[PDB]
Formats: structure tokens, sequence, C-alpha cells
RNA sequence: GUUUGACCUCAAAUCAGGUAGGAGUACCCGCUGAAAAGCGGAGGAAAAGAAACCAACCGGGAUUGCCUUAGUAACGGCGAGUGAAGCGGCAAAAGCUCAAAUUUGAAAUCUGGUACGGUGCCCGAGUUGUAAUUUGGAGAGGGCAACUUGUAAAGUGCCUUCGAAGAGUCGAGUUGUUUUGCAGCUCUAAGUGGGUGGUAAAUUCCAUCUAAAGCUAA
């Protein structure tokens, strides 16, 4: 047995955390780390984002999720 | 006094400091007479009262006394809505022709998503002033939030003709102010 | 060359203070922190690109009480992987000196190391990661820091040693080769020394050998 | 005392060894064509998080099941 | 397949000899005579200690 | 329900918004006392969740705490202050690097409300006065190390 | 410093809700 | 409209009704703590308690206590000596409740007062959510079928559509303490996620639960 927990992501809760990261905004380590990536490249942002947080995945996460904000904001 | 000192030092601070365009988009409201004719509209709306839902059921209790009873249907009452998950209820449906959400709640982060969500979802959203006056409209202290579903056709065009005329007061005056920081001048 | 040293997350304060002298050892390694994945091994490939090291080490310390490693070039094939066994850390008298960290390291083969070609590799392995060019810091001095690998039968014992003459400074190895594989991190298994047993097969005899003889009674 | 379902027993040295359990499970208690919760004001034990998994130990608490419920005269 | 990968990892061996005793090494013919009665520990040292001595000589001529 | 919406706003604090709600509230809170009343819970998805219902009988204090754990003492600061009022849980609402700010959910067993409506008249119950003296709350649990 | 936020994903509007709920019957029927 | 009124907040009551202390403290639960004392809090028991469990099996199935596991594993100038746990036999056995989607065809909820625990009437509390229903063992919506127990409540077969959950938290660095855990400071996630544990004929596999909320006799 698997719980519903394990399922997957319903399309209500993609869009909530859309919502909720568009009328957060950017945090400012996160808005340091748009300017390092358009500035000096994806390896010193996932060196500066795996330095602000613990591991390495969690930063190969952050430069993907801010890699689709920088994309999905400056062409559309 | 203690409070007052410290009521009198709010909304001095907010000001002093920037607050975030997600707020600021509160008290960018309606003019008077738009408002004035929204609640012209809304009070034809009133729910019924604890004292009146008592009165008719009472009287229909009565009515089934009778030997000799009396049995009829009748149509679906009409009021707006007003309980906040019960308006996030209808939307989402969507539902919701209007609603109508106070700017002053103390904690202000029950009502911060309202605007985008009905924003997103195409719902005629206001940004009314005061949530008292919304409790006076609904038979409670405050609300908050004041959602309308189903309107009579007698009402239907004004209904529309409203959804137009806010649309044109609100979303296309303020949404260039919606869209930056406000405050943050000293006081 | 430019190095890279990286753990797991189990922990042992014996074994930690192990990876702090060997950190100590080696100016052009690094310290970075310690790695959630013990079975994801190509993303490191990526840190020494990140990094800019030519040989990355990962330590991985399974239940607290077993250690293999990796040591291996993160663009390239060389891959091998050992297990570490009877280990002493600083705090003892076994040792009674210190050293300026930094100095060249000096390097000794206890054994021949060119009849057995998988040994001949990790010799030269062994060289490339204990190599230290003179971008090394606190370089200038040479405090006759020298480190052995001694093959008994087939345990390297990696040692450490300074002058008085001498005394023994650094930790004390009892390492294991365990098996050799292609590429960075993945490439298809090449060679295996049969002759090693991991400590889990030890423990899967004894409760083997315990069941059968409580059938038996 | 309640009644309770007869149970293998895990690990190797007791490997040939059968018990007493906590409770059958809702899809044995359905086999016998009774619910777990009526089932319980019959006396009989239910454990939910427990699954079954041998064919052999399912079939004799089964028929187990059958012979309390032939042995009882319930009053209403 | 073995010998066939060594040689290829041989060859990803990126160790000249374009500078001498720059690793610093010494390399010994024999094994160390570890009795296994005896503190193998302290058969070790000794001939470390002869192969470091020499390693030695040779840093103080070159 | 809205109650979602709450949560995942608060998922995300250090955001321009809760983070500027933070700093105002932090400062209104020290204008006031040490210890003192609330009319309503300012985080009241979390209050559901521990277990909060809007009705008379729940009282909403916050509490002000210097930098044991600092949630366990602040629950026992309003132990000590409100004996008649049991302490049902707390939570985190804010913070500053002088003081820590909890809100804490305190139920009276007096009012008839909570005596019937049997979901909870079980911490009626003597056995149940003062769960922070004793470390039987949330954290009090988590401090003392009780799971499986 | 500070800088005015994007709104690159509130313009994209979406046509339909977000959950499909079956209608319950008592929305229909005289309570 | 310089008026008046909606709220919010705050005070004041010789206003109504309740509630805390203190003694004892054999047992119990937390804090502190030396070479135990002390502090805080009950009760007849208390605590704990229904798995983010144990295991690797032909799997077990809340918690609690006794025998065994056992003076074993593990720890320890591996010295003094310290010192478990799975499982098994036994006693006794108990399971439940929230928080996540709307009743919106009618807050259906409840304190208090008053006239006769109940009923009526009235103030209030409450939509910034009290009731009913649902806690993953699913559950909800309807339709059909029969049953079983005033167009009352509940159980089962089939079709279709839906089917919502604990964040200054997890985790990471560092400092102190402890034997891994705990406490502080900087940082801080994700949802076919996350945690833990085995596993390679390794661009691996499958294994097991669902934390960051709560009650519960013996």
């Amino acid at each position: 047995k698997i719980s519903y927990k394990k399922g997957a992501a319903s399309n209500r809760t993609k869009f909530v955390r859309s919502l909720v990261r568009e009328i957060a905004g950017l945090s400012p380590y996160e808005r340091r780390l748009i300017d390092l990536i358009r500035n000096s490249g994806e390896k010193r942002a996932r060196k500066v984002a795996k330095k602000r947080l613990g591991s390495f995945t969690r930063a190969k996460a952050k430069v993907e999720e801010m890699n689709n904000i920088i994309a999905a904001s400056r062409r559309h | 006094p203690e409070y007052v000192r410290v009521q009198r030092q709010k909304k001095i601070l907010s000001i002093r400091l920037k607050v975030p365009p997600t707020i600021a988009q509160f008290q960018y409201t309606l003019d008077r007479n738009t408002a004035a004719e929204t609640f012209k509209l809304f009070n034809k709306y009133r729910p019924e009262t604890a004292a009146e839902k008592k009165e008719r059921l009472t009287k229909e209790a009565a009515a089934v006394a009778e030997g000799k009873s009396k049995q009829d249907a009748s149509p679906k009452p009409y009021a707006v809505k007003y309980g906040l998950n019960h308006v996030v209820a209808l939307i989402e449906n969507k539902k919701a022709k209007l609603v109508l959400i106070a700017n002053d709640v103390d904690p202000i982060e029950l009502v911060v998503f309202l605007p985008a969500l009905c924003k997103k979802m195409g719902v005629p959203y206001a940004i009314v002033k005061g949530k008292a006056r919304l409790g006076t409209l609904v038979n409670q202290k405050t609300s908050a939030v004041a959602a309308l579903t189903e309107v009579r056709a007698e009402d239907e065009a004004a209904l529309a003709k409203l959804v137009s005329t806010i649309d044109a007061n609100f979303a296309d005056k303020y949404d260039e102010v919606k869209k930056h920081w406000g405050g943050g001048i000293l006081g | 060359q430019r190095t890279l040293l990286i753990s797991s997350r189990g922990v042992n304060y014996r074994h930690r203070h192990l990876i702090q002298d060997l950190s100590g050892l080696l100016p052009h390694s690094r310290k970075e922190p310690k790695l959630d994945t013990k079975k994801d091994l190509q993303q490191l490939n990526e840190i020494a690109e990140l990094y800019n090291c030519n040989n990355v080490l990962f330590f991985e310390a399974r239940k607290h009480q077993d250690l293999y490693l990796w040591l291996s070039k993160p663009p390239n094939g060389p891959t091998i992987k050992f297990y570490i066994q009877n280990l002493h850390t600083m705090d003892e008298l076994n040792f009674t000196g210190n050293c300026l960290k930094g100095s060249r390291p000096v390097l000794s083969f206890d054994q021949r190391f060119e009849s057995s070609p998988h040994y001949q590799l990790i010799k030269e392995l062994l060289v490339h990661n204990f190599g230290v060019p003179p971008n090394a810091r606190k370089s200038k001095p040479f405090i006759d820091h020298v480190m052995s690998f001694s093959i008994v039968d087939d345990k390297i014992w990696v040692r450490t040693y300074e002058i008085s003459s001498l005394v023994e400074i650094g930790p004390r190895f009892v390492m294991t080769v365990i098996l050799i594989l292609e590429g960075s991190f993945g490439g298809p298994k090449i060679y295996e020394n049969k002759q090693y047993v991991s400590p889990n097969v030890v423990r899967a005899q004894i409760k083997q050998q315990a069941a059968e003889e409580a059938k038996s009674r | 005392d309640l009644l309770r379902p007869v149970v293998r027993a895990p690990t190797v040295k007791y490997n040939r060894k059968v018990r007493a359990g906590r409770g059958f499970t809702l899809a044995e208690v359905k086999a016998a064509g009774l619910t777990a919760a009526y089932a319980r004001t019959i006396g009989i034990a239910v454990d939910h998080r427990r699954q079954n998994r041998n064919q052999e130990i399912f079939d004799a608490n089964v028929q187990r099941l059958k012979e309390y419920q032939s042995k009882i005269i319930v009053f209403p | 397949n073995n010998t066939k990968a060594m040689k290829h990892a041989l060859e990803r061996v990126q160790l000249p000899w374009k500078k001498h005793s720059f690793q610093e090494h010494q390399s010994v013919t024999s094994e160390t005579n570890t009795d296994e009665h005896i503190k193998d520990i302290y058969d070790d040292t000794e001939r470390e200690l002869a192969f470091y001595k020499q390693s030695l000589d040779a840093v103080l001529v070159a | 329900g809205a109650y979602k919406y709450l949560e995942e706003l608060q998922r995300k604090k250090q955001s321009d918004v809760l983070r500027f709600l933070q700093r105002v509230r932090v400062w209104e809170y020290r204008q006031k006392n040490v210890i003192h009343r609330a009319a309503r819970p300012t985080r009241p998805d979390k209050a559901r969740r521990l277990g909060y219902k809007a009705k008379q009988g729940f009282v909403i204090y916050r509490v002000r705490v210097r930098r044991r754990s600092l949630r366990a003492t602040a629950e026992e600061r309003v132990g000590r202050r409100a004996a008649n009022l049991r302490v049902l849980n707390s939570y985190w609402v804010n913070q500053d690097s002088t003081y820590k700010y909890f809100e804490v959910i305190l139920v009276d067993p007096q009012h008839k409300a909570i005596r019937r409506d049997a979901r909870y008249n079980w911490i009626c119950d003597p056995v149940h006065k003062h769960r922070e003296a004793r470390g039987l709350t949330a954290t009090g649990k988590k401090s003392r190390g009780i799971n499986k | 410093p500070y800088e005015p936020l994007i709104d690159w994903f509130t313009r994209h509007e979406e046509v339909m809700p977000l959950t499909a709920v079956p209608e319950p019957k008592r929305r229909f029927v005289p309570s």
C-alpha cells in the first residue's frame, strides 16, 4: 500500500505554489543569485547557491528553478 | 493610555517603511458613488436574519399545524455570501459574479491572496474599504469578504453593468500602481 | 593537480578526525561539506568540474562502522574502490609530533607495484593523489614529512613519519583493495580482487551458522 | 478473552514456529463475509496495519473464523 | 578485458618523468619481512626508516 | 477553504511580504508587555492544526521570551500566570535578535462549552492540570524525546 | 536595492477552475 | 455632516458566575544538580500508548510490566569494569478524535439571563467558522439493487467523476553539553516528495513508513 501523499503533484498544488512564489518576490540572496547567474555563469551561481545551502541537490534544484524564473520572465 | 499611543503609532511606521506591493493594493479602493451603488445593490440582497428565519419557520410550522394543513413548493432564496472559506469556495468553481474584499483586517494574510486569485480566475473582485460595513449588510459585526453568485433577473443587467464599471474604475486605473512599491516616506 | 575530499553522512569522531588530518596533509585538497547520497556519485564529477580538480576522493561510511573510499579522476576513466581498516587518530601517544601543514611530500612503495598491473594503477593514481605541486602553501620548508605504502599480503599498510632517525606522526592505515571500474564514477566494472570479503558477508556467515546451529538444536 | 489469529513467526530461530497474533486483517474478515466493525461487537480481534502474505496462514485463520462463527449464538 | 582497460588507465595517467623526484619517491625491490607473531608495524618501520633515509640522501644529493 | 493558502503563504516566511509583517508585528508587540492577550490568532491555520476552535473557552496569549527550551519556558510563563486556564499548545509566530515571540492556546475547563462538547471535556480532568509543568505538551515531549 | 515586481505568470489566464468537484445533490433540492 | 452612526481597541466596576494558591508528597512526571539535596506538577496511580516501528524472515504488528535474550552485542588509559536491544513464553489487552476541498436550498452551533437536567423567550459568542460528515484501514458525490436496524438515520453489490493535509520545520555549518541525542547562533528546502535501512552481474535495484498536532482504560 502506497500512501496518497506518495502519488504525485496535483494541478491545484503546482498552481498554488506558482501563485505563492509570484506574490512572494525574490529574497536578497535570490536577488543576488539572479545577477550572479546573469554575470558569471551557472558554475559560480551553483557554487554560491550550495554555499548558501547545505547540500548540492538542493543547489541544483534552486538553480534550475531560478533559470525557470529567468526564462519565463525575460522572454514572457 | 498605552493602546491609544500604540494605535496612533500604528499606521505611521507602516507608511514610514516601504510596504510590499502586494499591500497598498489595499487602500487604492473603490470611489464614493461606485461603492454607494454597490451597497444599494447589496441591500436588496441582505441575508435573512436569525429572527426573520425563525419567524418564517414558526409561520410554516403553524401552516403544517392545520388539519387541513397546506403543502407547497417554494423557489430558491437569494442573498449575498460572506464566509471566508466559503467565499474562496465559490471561487475555483467559479460562481462569484462579484466579490468585495475589506481592506482593514488585522491578519491581512487572510486576504492577501484574494486579489491575485480573482485576477487570475477573472472573477470581478473589488477592494471595498471597511470590514464593519460589510458586517452591517450581512447581519454580522464584521465579514471581511462579501461574495455574490446568484442574482434575480430584475438586477442581472445592473450586475453586469456594475461589473463593467468596476472593471473600468479598478482594473484599469490602479493596475499600474498596484504594480509599484508603496509607502516608504517618513512620518 | 587540485584535489577534493568528500565524506558521507556516516559519522564517528575517531573516523572524523582522520579526514581532518588528511585535509591538513594535502593543501591542494579541499574539505567540502559531506554529501547526502552514498549511492549517487556522478554529481561529484560536476563538483570537480565546479572546483577544477583532477582527482576527487569520496569516503563512504556505512552503518557507522564500515569505511569504503573511491579516488578517481573526474573527467577520466580510472576509478578504484578501497576498504579501510585499523585506524588510529592524532590524540594518542603513538605520534608525539606535529608538522607545518603543507611541505612537499616524499613517498615510498614497500612493494614492486610493477608485476601486478592493477597494483601499478593503484600505485600511479596514488602518486597522482598525493603528488603536491609547488602551489601548496607552506611548501618552502621541508619538514622531512614522508609517507610509505606496503602490501603485506594484499593489504596496503600506509604510514607517515618525521625525523627525530625518525618518529611516526600521522594516521595509521591498513587499507584493502576492493575493485576497479571504468569511467569517472560509472563506467563498467573491469577488475575485482576476489580475495577481499566485505564485513556484511562476514556477519551473514555468522548469522547463517547461528541459524544452522539452532536448526540442528 | 477475544479470539485471535494464529500467525506465522518472523526470523530464522523460530521460522518454523507458529504463534498467537493480534488481529487478522480487513481483507480476511471481508473474506469471512462480515465487516470488521461488526466483527468487533462479536469479539474478534482485528489489526489494520498487518498484511496477509502467506496463503496457508490465511486459509487456516479463515477456517478458524468459520468455526468461530459456527459455535457462537448471538442474542438480539 | 582486464589488462586492456588497465593499459587504458596507464595512458590516462598523466605522470611524466619531466621532473625527477618532484613526486619525491623511492621504490623498494623486496617486500617487508613480516612474521605474523612479530609486531609487523615494527617490522615495517625499520625498513621504511631505511628507505626514507635513502630518499633524504637522494634529495640532499639532487 | 482558504486555510491552505494561509499554510503555503506561511511556508515562504523570508519572502518580502511575510518578513514585512514580521518586522511590523515584532515592533508592535515590543510596545506591549511581556505577556498579554490576543483577540484572535495571528496564524489561524497553525492554531487549528494545533487544535484551535473559535468559541468561548479558548484563550490566546502572546508571550515574549528572551533569546530547557524557549518554547517550553514560554508555555510555563502562561502556565503560572493563568492557573485557571489549562495550556493546550503553543507555536512560533515572530522573533527578534533580543526576544522570540510565541502564541499559546489555553482552554478554560470551567466554561460549560468546554465542559460539554465531549470532544474537549477530556482536558477538564484534574490529571491534565499544568501539562507544561510536567513536559506533557508538544515541545515537552519533543525535548523529552518520546517516540518510536 | 529595490526593483518593481514582474507579472510574468499572472498575465496568463486559466480558462478552467482548479478542481473538478462533482456538484452535490443538496444544492438543487429544498434543504 | 462642525452632526450622527458603524466597527476595532482599551479601560472601569463593592456588576453576575466560577477558578489559582497552601499542607502532604511512600509511588509518578519535568527542571536543576554536587560531594543526594533543591525546585515545579498532579493522580490513585502517574507516565507512555496506537508506528515517519521492528526486521530481512515462510515476516511481526499500540503502550505497559515479568522470565529469557544476557552479563551477550556494544562501550571502556578495551583498565577499573560499564552495559543494551530484536525475537520468543507470560500478564493484560482497546481503540479512537482533529487539522485538508461549501450547507450555502437558509450557523443548522453554543455560553449566559429569565418563566416554568429539559423546554420556551431574550441577550449575546460566532462566518477572522460554531454544527453534521470524512482521519487513509480511506472517504466523498450521486444512480441501481435489494435487504437489515419521519419522504427518518445506517450497512452491502455495480457504473462514472472526484479523491485535500502539519515549514524557522526536514536538512546543513558552527558552538556548548551528553552518549548518539539535546540546547543556542548563521542558513534553509522539496511533492510520481521526504525519512530510514539493505543492495550491484552498478547511468543499480527493490525493502519499509509518512514526521514537523492531539486523546486513550488494563
